[PDB]
């Protein structure tokens, strides 16, 4: 549980899968509730599903369509984060890379979405039909 | 070369603000007595609540800015009202008082004749009651009144339920963390060296209590100084003990409860006659462990004010009866605590210049903490004598403006926000989001 | 250890004016981690950008930067008055943070010549032992200008000193002096001294001397 | 709000230790707030010297372990206070020295980068001249004009410390009146001019006042 | 936004992905709520996920199982919509689409989940045991 | 101008303005507030 924050990039990957277990799934659970505090237990657990299926369109509509790990084949510019391979996983942590990724960030967004499943899928359509 | 690709469930969080709920532990709930405090329908607590200590992370903590204390606050404000809502309303009570004094301590309770309706609308009912001077004021033989009759409404607290305060854990839902600092020493703010992670919160104790905390968490080592600008003599000090203090608060008055019927259906509980000891509500102190921890804690002081310094203690100054005195509840009764006593003293650069002490207390049933008005609540008559026995684990300061700052300072308790209270708990947590999605390069691209 | 190279170091410009200043990193920095300050003279550096585009608050919207490999540059658009000064661009990408040569931007008016005149020695000052030609440029525009000392058509070299004002504060332009020091026994051997001074203003050459 | 509050100004001579204190008002604690000493050489650009934060002091590789900064943080007199020390001085590190700091409590603010950062908060600063010498008076020159119009100024050289001011006429004459700033001579005094531009009587004087030294003289000046 | 609505169905699949994103999430978003008029806003929004989890499980049951687009073995049928290719995409709108398929929209319905992914995914496990 | 159904003279015929017409609405009566006690904890409100 977020034990890896502290090391490197490199490292944080082979936990990876607990923090997807305890981040997707959270019911205490208790039915009782009343008029005021009741509404209190909701407004928090209600926007915890809204959040959620909020990063959720972002995996299906991008490269993902499956959870943890996926691959695309938009290219890395080296204007984004020009960087040695030894430098971002062995010497770097995550905290420290998405500080300086925050410029690109909604750039890349793009090109996941427009560049790739909407032209990807298309041109699987094109693929698939000879 | 490489391409980019989609990591889900990355370490990464940003500082915000969400609805907390709260953990009542599950036992709690067993306590039963319809409904004590908060637990209702309260969130049992996980019997094996998570702590991950975090490797190789440091954090910078602000106790002043945690907002868990500000929903903590605005919790126990709302709790309040909703257990006031379904209980009886005193309204019709603001009748004339005929009042005359008590059977020694220049007559502290007034014995009170009064007109009243009855389960019928047709004929009153004459009957008489035993108020505290605080709980009413003479207007122009001697005749009274309520005292919160000009100001606001009344209402009464249900004797089914119960104000003992139980723990509860503060929880985050999901895609939410708490954060706690485990150091031992940390004064709420600054870099924080070892940082774990906990789904719900320890079990902290909603006391409400002026001048001291009550039923809180120990420090660790020595003990802890916090304030949020310390030069600034505005703003409270709150402290942290080491030791618990053994304190005694009892109601050394043997009472009944009258449950008069002001029908249909309705009944009132009134303060019947004293069988028992004639004295004063007292407040216990022990003279040596009281001294003892002021010998350490005055010692914490001069890592601020200087090596060598004089400083003297001295009783509140003045202001509304909550800031000037010791103000709390035990075994339903809200006692104030005349604490001048124990903050008479004056001490050397190490040390100051009997086996027992006492603090004169007053009791108030009718009450309007948190500077509420259009309504006061009145705490039922408890039968039999009431004992308690509490932790002071801190204090709430003020320092005196009056300077002469390069010659001696003067400290006095200090009152008001009740928020200090619980930042005296949450100091070494604050709320954050996680944002889990990341990108990262590399060259598996896709086929 | 990176090296921050502004351009130009010194710049005229009027208000209204769309004014960019370029710097150049030794390197390339992603992340954008890049910092401009505003200093007025006599007074601290203020921070006004950092990481290259972001604005602190209180900051008027005028002030635009850009961020690009390792090419950056900060946008000032609608030039004011209170905007002239000394300019840094600075990186705190690595350890340590280093800043830039610094950027003057000076304000721009018509191009004035200098009013020159020259004092001969104080009497009381050659009974001392030393003697000190005091060549003056008033009000001018701009600051860059040329002051040369030729003792009987001939240059001198060493024993000279030039001082500068400030920008004025409404006319907007500035005052050169010139000191020369010598002793008493050279300053008894030569004749005829004069003071060369060539400015953007003059569109004449200017020469102001003494027969003593 | 925030304040940083330096030292006065430091004159020292080579081999010896100076210090200098830096007192940051507004400032709850060095905890969430990262202090930088940083350096402005005369005419010249901004070095970075080094920081303390979290605590921890730190320098550049320049001047590895010869530049020690200690802080402590808010007391119960006064604001948190950083001092900064130099021994070994040398003539090249006459620069101004500053005081500053960043706010650190946003984790995910672009002021700083793992230990390097930008400067949000600036002190006044504090001058630290380098150089052997000892207090010395003022000598004043008039300068008189030959004959476009007429110019006539006064000449101060050859003073220790600085600065003197100088005036005309008592303060009477303000205007057309442009005050050069002191001139380091390479005999370690300092001379500057005060010229007044004249058209065409009045006979105008100079009111120079040197405090370091307590010399109030002043000067008339007669056209030749 | 629905901006190819009017145009041929050729044209509106390049815009198909910005429908898909808006009509997906939308969060105001805001926590604060009353006995009445906070039951109101509640109500809508309640009403929105359940209508959208409706969708998603047919994207699932049937040989989808991803966004946007994805095809089929189902033939499609000459009394279904005997048409020129260049007759449905080129010339014709989806709203004049809908309009015909109406009565066939629930045969197909039954191609995808039964014929497919019943039928599929037992011969997938037929053919994936070799 | 529109109307439910215009030929019948049951139904009512909404018009909408081009321009703004300008109206004034004041209470040329200058008052007081009592603000009476009917307590505990209420005031009303009368008419000075
Ligand atoms: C809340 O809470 C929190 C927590 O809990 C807290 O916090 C806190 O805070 C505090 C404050 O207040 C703190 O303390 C502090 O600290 C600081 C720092 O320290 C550190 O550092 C230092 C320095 O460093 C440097 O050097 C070194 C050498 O050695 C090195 O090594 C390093 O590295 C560095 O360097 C760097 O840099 C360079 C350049 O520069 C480069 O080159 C390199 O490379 C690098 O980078 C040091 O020194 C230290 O050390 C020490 O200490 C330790 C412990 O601590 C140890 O371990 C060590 O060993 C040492 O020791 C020693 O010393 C000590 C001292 O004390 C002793 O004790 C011992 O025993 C031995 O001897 C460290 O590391 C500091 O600085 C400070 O100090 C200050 O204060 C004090 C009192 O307290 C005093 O005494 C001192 O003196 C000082 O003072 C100063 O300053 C001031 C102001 O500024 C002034 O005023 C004065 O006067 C003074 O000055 C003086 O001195 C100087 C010198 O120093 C000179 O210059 C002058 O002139 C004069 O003479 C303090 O201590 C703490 O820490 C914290 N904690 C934690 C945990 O973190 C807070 O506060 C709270 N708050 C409230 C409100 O309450
Ligand atoms: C938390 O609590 C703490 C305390 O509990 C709070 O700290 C308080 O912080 C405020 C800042 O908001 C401080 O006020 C500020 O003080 C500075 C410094 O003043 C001191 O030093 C001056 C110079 O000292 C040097 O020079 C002399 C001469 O050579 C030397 O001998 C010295 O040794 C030093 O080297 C000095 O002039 C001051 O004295 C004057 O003021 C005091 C205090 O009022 C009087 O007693 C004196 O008699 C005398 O009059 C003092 O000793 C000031 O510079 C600040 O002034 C700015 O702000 C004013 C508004 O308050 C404003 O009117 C001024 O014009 C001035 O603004 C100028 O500077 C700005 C910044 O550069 C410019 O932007 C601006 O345009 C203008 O140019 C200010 O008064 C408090 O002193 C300090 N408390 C204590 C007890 O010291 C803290 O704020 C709290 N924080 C939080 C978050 O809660
Ligand atoms: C919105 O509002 C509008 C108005 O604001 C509403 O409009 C109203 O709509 C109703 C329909 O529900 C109309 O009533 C119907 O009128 C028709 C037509 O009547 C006229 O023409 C008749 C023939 O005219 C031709 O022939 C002569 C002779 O050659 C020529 O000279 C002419 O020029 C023409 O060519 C004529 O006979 C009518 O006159 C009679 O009626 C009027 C009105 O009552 C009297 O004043 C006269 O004195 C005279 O008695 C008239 O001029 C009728 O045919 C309808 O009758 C049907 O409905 C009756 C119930 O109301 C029912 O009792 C009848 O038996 C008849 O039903 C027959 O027809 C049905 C359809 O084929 C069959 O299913 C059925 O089995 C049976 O066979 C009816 O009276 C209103 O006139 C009209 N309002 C106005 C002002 O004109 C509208 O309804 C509103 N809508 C909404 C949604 O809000
Ligand atoms: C607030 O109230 C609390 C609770 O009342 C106080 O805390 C209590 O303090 C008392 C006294 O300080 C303490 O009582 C003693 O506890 C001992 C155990 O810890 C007992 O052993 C002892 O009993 C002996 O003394 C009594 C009185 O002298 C006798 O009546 C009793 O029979 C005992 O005598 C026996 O033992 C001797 C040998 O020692 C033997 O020769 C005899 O034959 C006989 O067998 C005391 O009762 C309590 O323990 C404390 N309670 C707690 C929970 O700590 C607190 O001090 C109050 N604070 C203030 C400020 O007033
Ligand atoms: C700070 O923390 C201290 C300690 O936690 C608190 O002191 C508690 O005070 C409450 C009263 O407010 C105590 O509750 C009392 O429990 C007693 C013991 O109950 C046990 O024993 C009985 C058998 O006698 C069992 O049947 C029962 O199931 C329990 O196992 C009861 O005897 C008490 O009832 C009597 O006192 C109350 C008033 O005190 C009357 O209203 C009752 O009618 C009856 O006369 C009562 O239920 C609690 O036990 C105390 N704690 C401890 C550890 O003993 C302080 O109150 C707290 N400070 C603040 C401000 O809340
Ligand atoms: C790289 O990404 C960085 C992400 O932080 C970018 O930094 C942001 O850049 C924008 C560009 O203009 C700034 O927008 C301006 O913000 C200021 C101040 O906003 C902050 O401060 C106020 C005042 O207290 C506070 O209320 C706000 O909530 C902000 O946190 C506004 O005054 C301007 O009008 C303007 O909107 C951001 O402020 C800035 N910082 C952030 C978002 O924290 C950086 O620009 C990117 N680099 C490049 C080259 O684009
Ligand atoms: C206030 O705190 C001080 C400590 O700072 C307390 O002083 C304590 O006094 C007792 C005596 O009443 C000391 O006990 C003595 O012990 C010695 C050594 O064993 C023995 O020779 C004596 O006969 C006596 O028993 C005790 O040591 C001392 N505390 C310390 C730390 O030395 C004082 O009691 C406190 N105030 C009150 C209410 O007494
Ligand atoms: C602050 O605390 C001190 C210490 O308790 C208080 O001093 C106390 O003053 C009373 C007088 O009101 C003393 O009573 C006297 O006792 C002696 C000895 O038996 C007797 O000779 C006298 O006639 C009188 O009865 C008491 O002893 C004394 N305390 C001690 C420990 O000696 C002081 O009054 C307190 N100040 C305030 C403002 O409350
Ligand atoms: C408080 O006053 C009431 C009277 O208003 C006392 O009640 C009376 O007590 C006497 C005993 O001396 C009886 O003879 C009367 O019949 C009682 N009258 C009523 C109306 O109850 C009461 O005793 C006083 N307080 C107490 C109980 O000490
Ligand atoms: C709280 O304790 C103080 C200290 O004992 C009390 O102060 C006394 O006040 C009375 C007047 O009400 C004086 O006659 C006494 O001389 C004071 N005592 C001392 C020791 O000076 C105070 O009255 C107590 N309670 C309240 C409510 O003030
Ligand atoms: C009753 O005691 C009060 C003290 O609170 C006193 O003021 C009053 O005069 C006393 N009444 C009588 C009748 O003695």
């Amino acid at each position: 549980f977020l034990g890896a924050a502290g090391s490197t990039m490199g490292a944080a990957s082979m936990t990876l899968t607990v923090q997807a277990r305890n981040l997707l799934s959270g019911n205490p659970d208790w039915l009782p509730d009343m008029t005021v505090w009741g509404i209190k237990q909701l407004q928090a657990r209600v926007l915890a599903v809204e959040r959620y299926l909020r990063d959720q369109q972002l995996l299906g509509i991008w490269g993902c369509s499956g959870k943890l790990i996926c691959c695309t084949n938009v290219p890395w510019n080296s204007s984004w984060s020009n960087r040695n391979l030894s430098e971002i996983w062995d010497n770097m942590t995550w905290l420290q890379w998405d500080k300086e990724i925050s410029n690109y960030t909604q750039i890349i967004y793009g090109l996941l979405e427009e560049s790739q499943n909407q032209q990807e899928k298309n041109e699987q359509d094109l693929l698939a039909l000879d | 070369n490489l391409w980019v690709t989609v990591y889900y469930g990355v370490p990464v969080w940003k500082d915000a603000e969400t609805t907390l709920f709260c953990a009542s532990d599950a036992k709690a709930y067993e306590t039963e007595k319809h409904n004590v405090w908060a637990t209702h329908a309260c969130v049992p607590t996980d019997p094996n609540p998570q702590e991950i200590h975090l490797e190789n992370v440091t954090e910078e903590f602000n106790m002043w800015k945690n907002n868990m204390v500000e929903q903590m606050h605005t919790d126990i404000i709302s709790l309040w009202d909703q257990s006031l809502k379904p209980c009886v309303k005193l309204t019709p009570l603001c009748v004339t008082l005929q009042c005359t004094n008590v059977t020694d301590m220049r007559g502290e309770l007034k014995n009170c004749s009064f007109n009243m309706t009855t389960e019928l609308r047709d004929k009153k009912q004459k009957v008489y009651s035993l108020f505290y001077r605080l709980d009413v004021v003479q207007i122009n033989n001697k005749e009274y009144r309520l005292i919160n009759c000009n100001t606001s409404a009344i209402t009464q607290a249900c004797p089914k339920v119960s104000f003992e305060p139980i723990p509860i854990h503060y929880c985050a839902p999901a895609g939410f963390a708490i954060l706690k600092c485990k150091d031992k020493k940390f004064n709420g703010t600054g870099p924080c060296p070892s940082v774990s992670t906990v789904q719900c919160t320890h079990g902290i104790k909603p006391v409400v209590s002026t001048q001291l905390l009550l039923n809180g968490s120990l420090a660790e080592e020595e003990v802890m100084i916090r304030s949020e600008n310390i030069t600034n003599n505005a703003k409270n000090i709150l402290v942290q003990f080491n030791t618990p203090v053994q304190i005694n608060c009892t109601r050394p008055n043997n009472n009944t409860r009258k449950s008069i019927r002001i029908g249909p259906g309705q009944a009132f509980y009134a303060t019947g006659d004293i069988i028992g000891d004639i004295r004063q509500a007292h407040c216990n102190v022990s003279k040596a462990t009281w001294n003892e921890t002021l010998g350490k804690v005055v010692k914490q002081l001069r890592k601020h004010f200087g090596n060598n310094t004089i400083i003297r203690f001295a009783n509140s100054s003045g202001g509304d009866l909550e800031v000037t005195t010791h103000s709390f509840n035990c075994g339903g009764e809200f006692f104030y605590c005349n604490t001048s006593g124990l903050f008479n003293s004056t001490w050397i650069s190490n040390t100051s210049v009997n086996d027992s002490i006492t603090l004169p207390c007053r009791i108030k049933q009718i009450i309007n903490m948190w500077q509420r008005i259009g309504q006061a609540m009145y705490a039922p008559p408890i039968q039999g004598v009431i004992r308690c026995v509490s932790n002071i684990t801190g204090l709430i300061l003020t320092r005196d403006g009056g300077s002469t700052n390069s010659t001696t300072e003067t400290f006095r308790p200090g009152g008001g926000d009740m928020r200090d209270n619980w930042r005296s708990e949450l100091y070494k947590y604050k709320v954050v989001k996680i944002e889990p999605l990341g990108v990262a390069p590399t060259r598996c691209k896709r086929r | 250890d990176i090296q921050m190279t502004q351009s130009p170091s010194t710049l005229s410009a009027s208000i209204g004016d769309t004014v960019r200043i370029s710097c150049r990193a030794s390197q390339s920095i992603t992340g954008n981690w890049v910092a401009w300050y505003q200093q007025r003279p006599g007074k601290a550096p203020r921070l006004l950008i950092y990481r290259g585009a972001a604005l602190l608050g209180g900051v008027p919207s005028r002030f635009s930067g850009s961020a690009a490999g390792t090419d950056f540059t900060l946008t000032i658009g609608n030039l004011q008055a209170e905007d002239f000064g000394t300019f840094y661009c600075q990186q705190y990408d690595t350890y340590p943070g280093t800043f830039g040569q610094g950027t003057k931007v000076e304000v721009k008016r018509t191009v004035a010549a200098p009013s020159v005149f020259i004092f001969p020695p104080s009497d009381e000052q050659l009974k001392s032992g030393t003697a000190s030609v005091v060549c003056l440029l008033n009000n001018f525009y701009p600051r860059e200008a040329k002051v040369q000392w030729k003792v009987d058509n001939a240059l001198q070299s060493g024993n000279s000193q030039e001082s500068v004002t400030e920008q004025d504060s409404k006319d907007s332009t500035y005052s050169l002096s010139s000191t020369l020091t010598l002793s008493k026994a050279d300053y008894e051997k030569h004749k005829v001294y004069a003071c060369e001074v060539t400015h953007q203003g003059l569109s004449s050459p200017v020469t102001k001397s003494f027969n003593r | 709000q925030i304040h940083l509050v330096q030292s006065g100004t430091e004159v020292k001579k080579p081999g010896s230790s100076v210090t200098v204190s830096c007192k940051a008002y507004g400032v709850n604690t060095f905890g969430l707030y990262a202090v930088n000493w940083v350096r402005q050489a005369p005419g010249q650009s901004l070095e970075y010297i080094g920081q303390i934060w979290r605590w921890k002091s730190s320098a550049s590789h320049h001047f590895r372990g010869r530049v020690l900064i200690s802080a402590v943080d808010l007391t119960g007199s006064s604001p948190p206070i950083s001092s900064l020390e130099i021994k070994n001085l040398t003539s090249d590190d006459t620069a101004v020295y500053f005081c500053t700091t960043t706010s650190t409590y946003d984790k995910w603010s672009g002021l700083h980068h793992d230990g390097v950062m930008a400067f949000s908060s600036w002190g006044q600063g504090t001058l630290i001249s380098v150089s052997a010498a000892s207090t010395k008076g003022p000598s004043v020159f008039p300068l008189a004009p030959s004959s476009g119009t007429a110019a006539l100024g006064c000449l101060v050289k050859d003073y220790f410390p600085e600065p003197v001011t100088v005036s005309w006429n008592s303060g009477a004459l303000t205007s057309g009146v442009h005050t050069f700033p002191a001139v380091l001579q390479s005999s370690g005094l300092y001379s500057l001019s005060s010229v007044v531009t004249v058209p065409s009587t009045q006979t105008y004087i100079c009111n120079v006042n040197h405090k370091p030294s307590n010399t109030k003289v002043d000067k008339k000046v007669e056209p030749k």
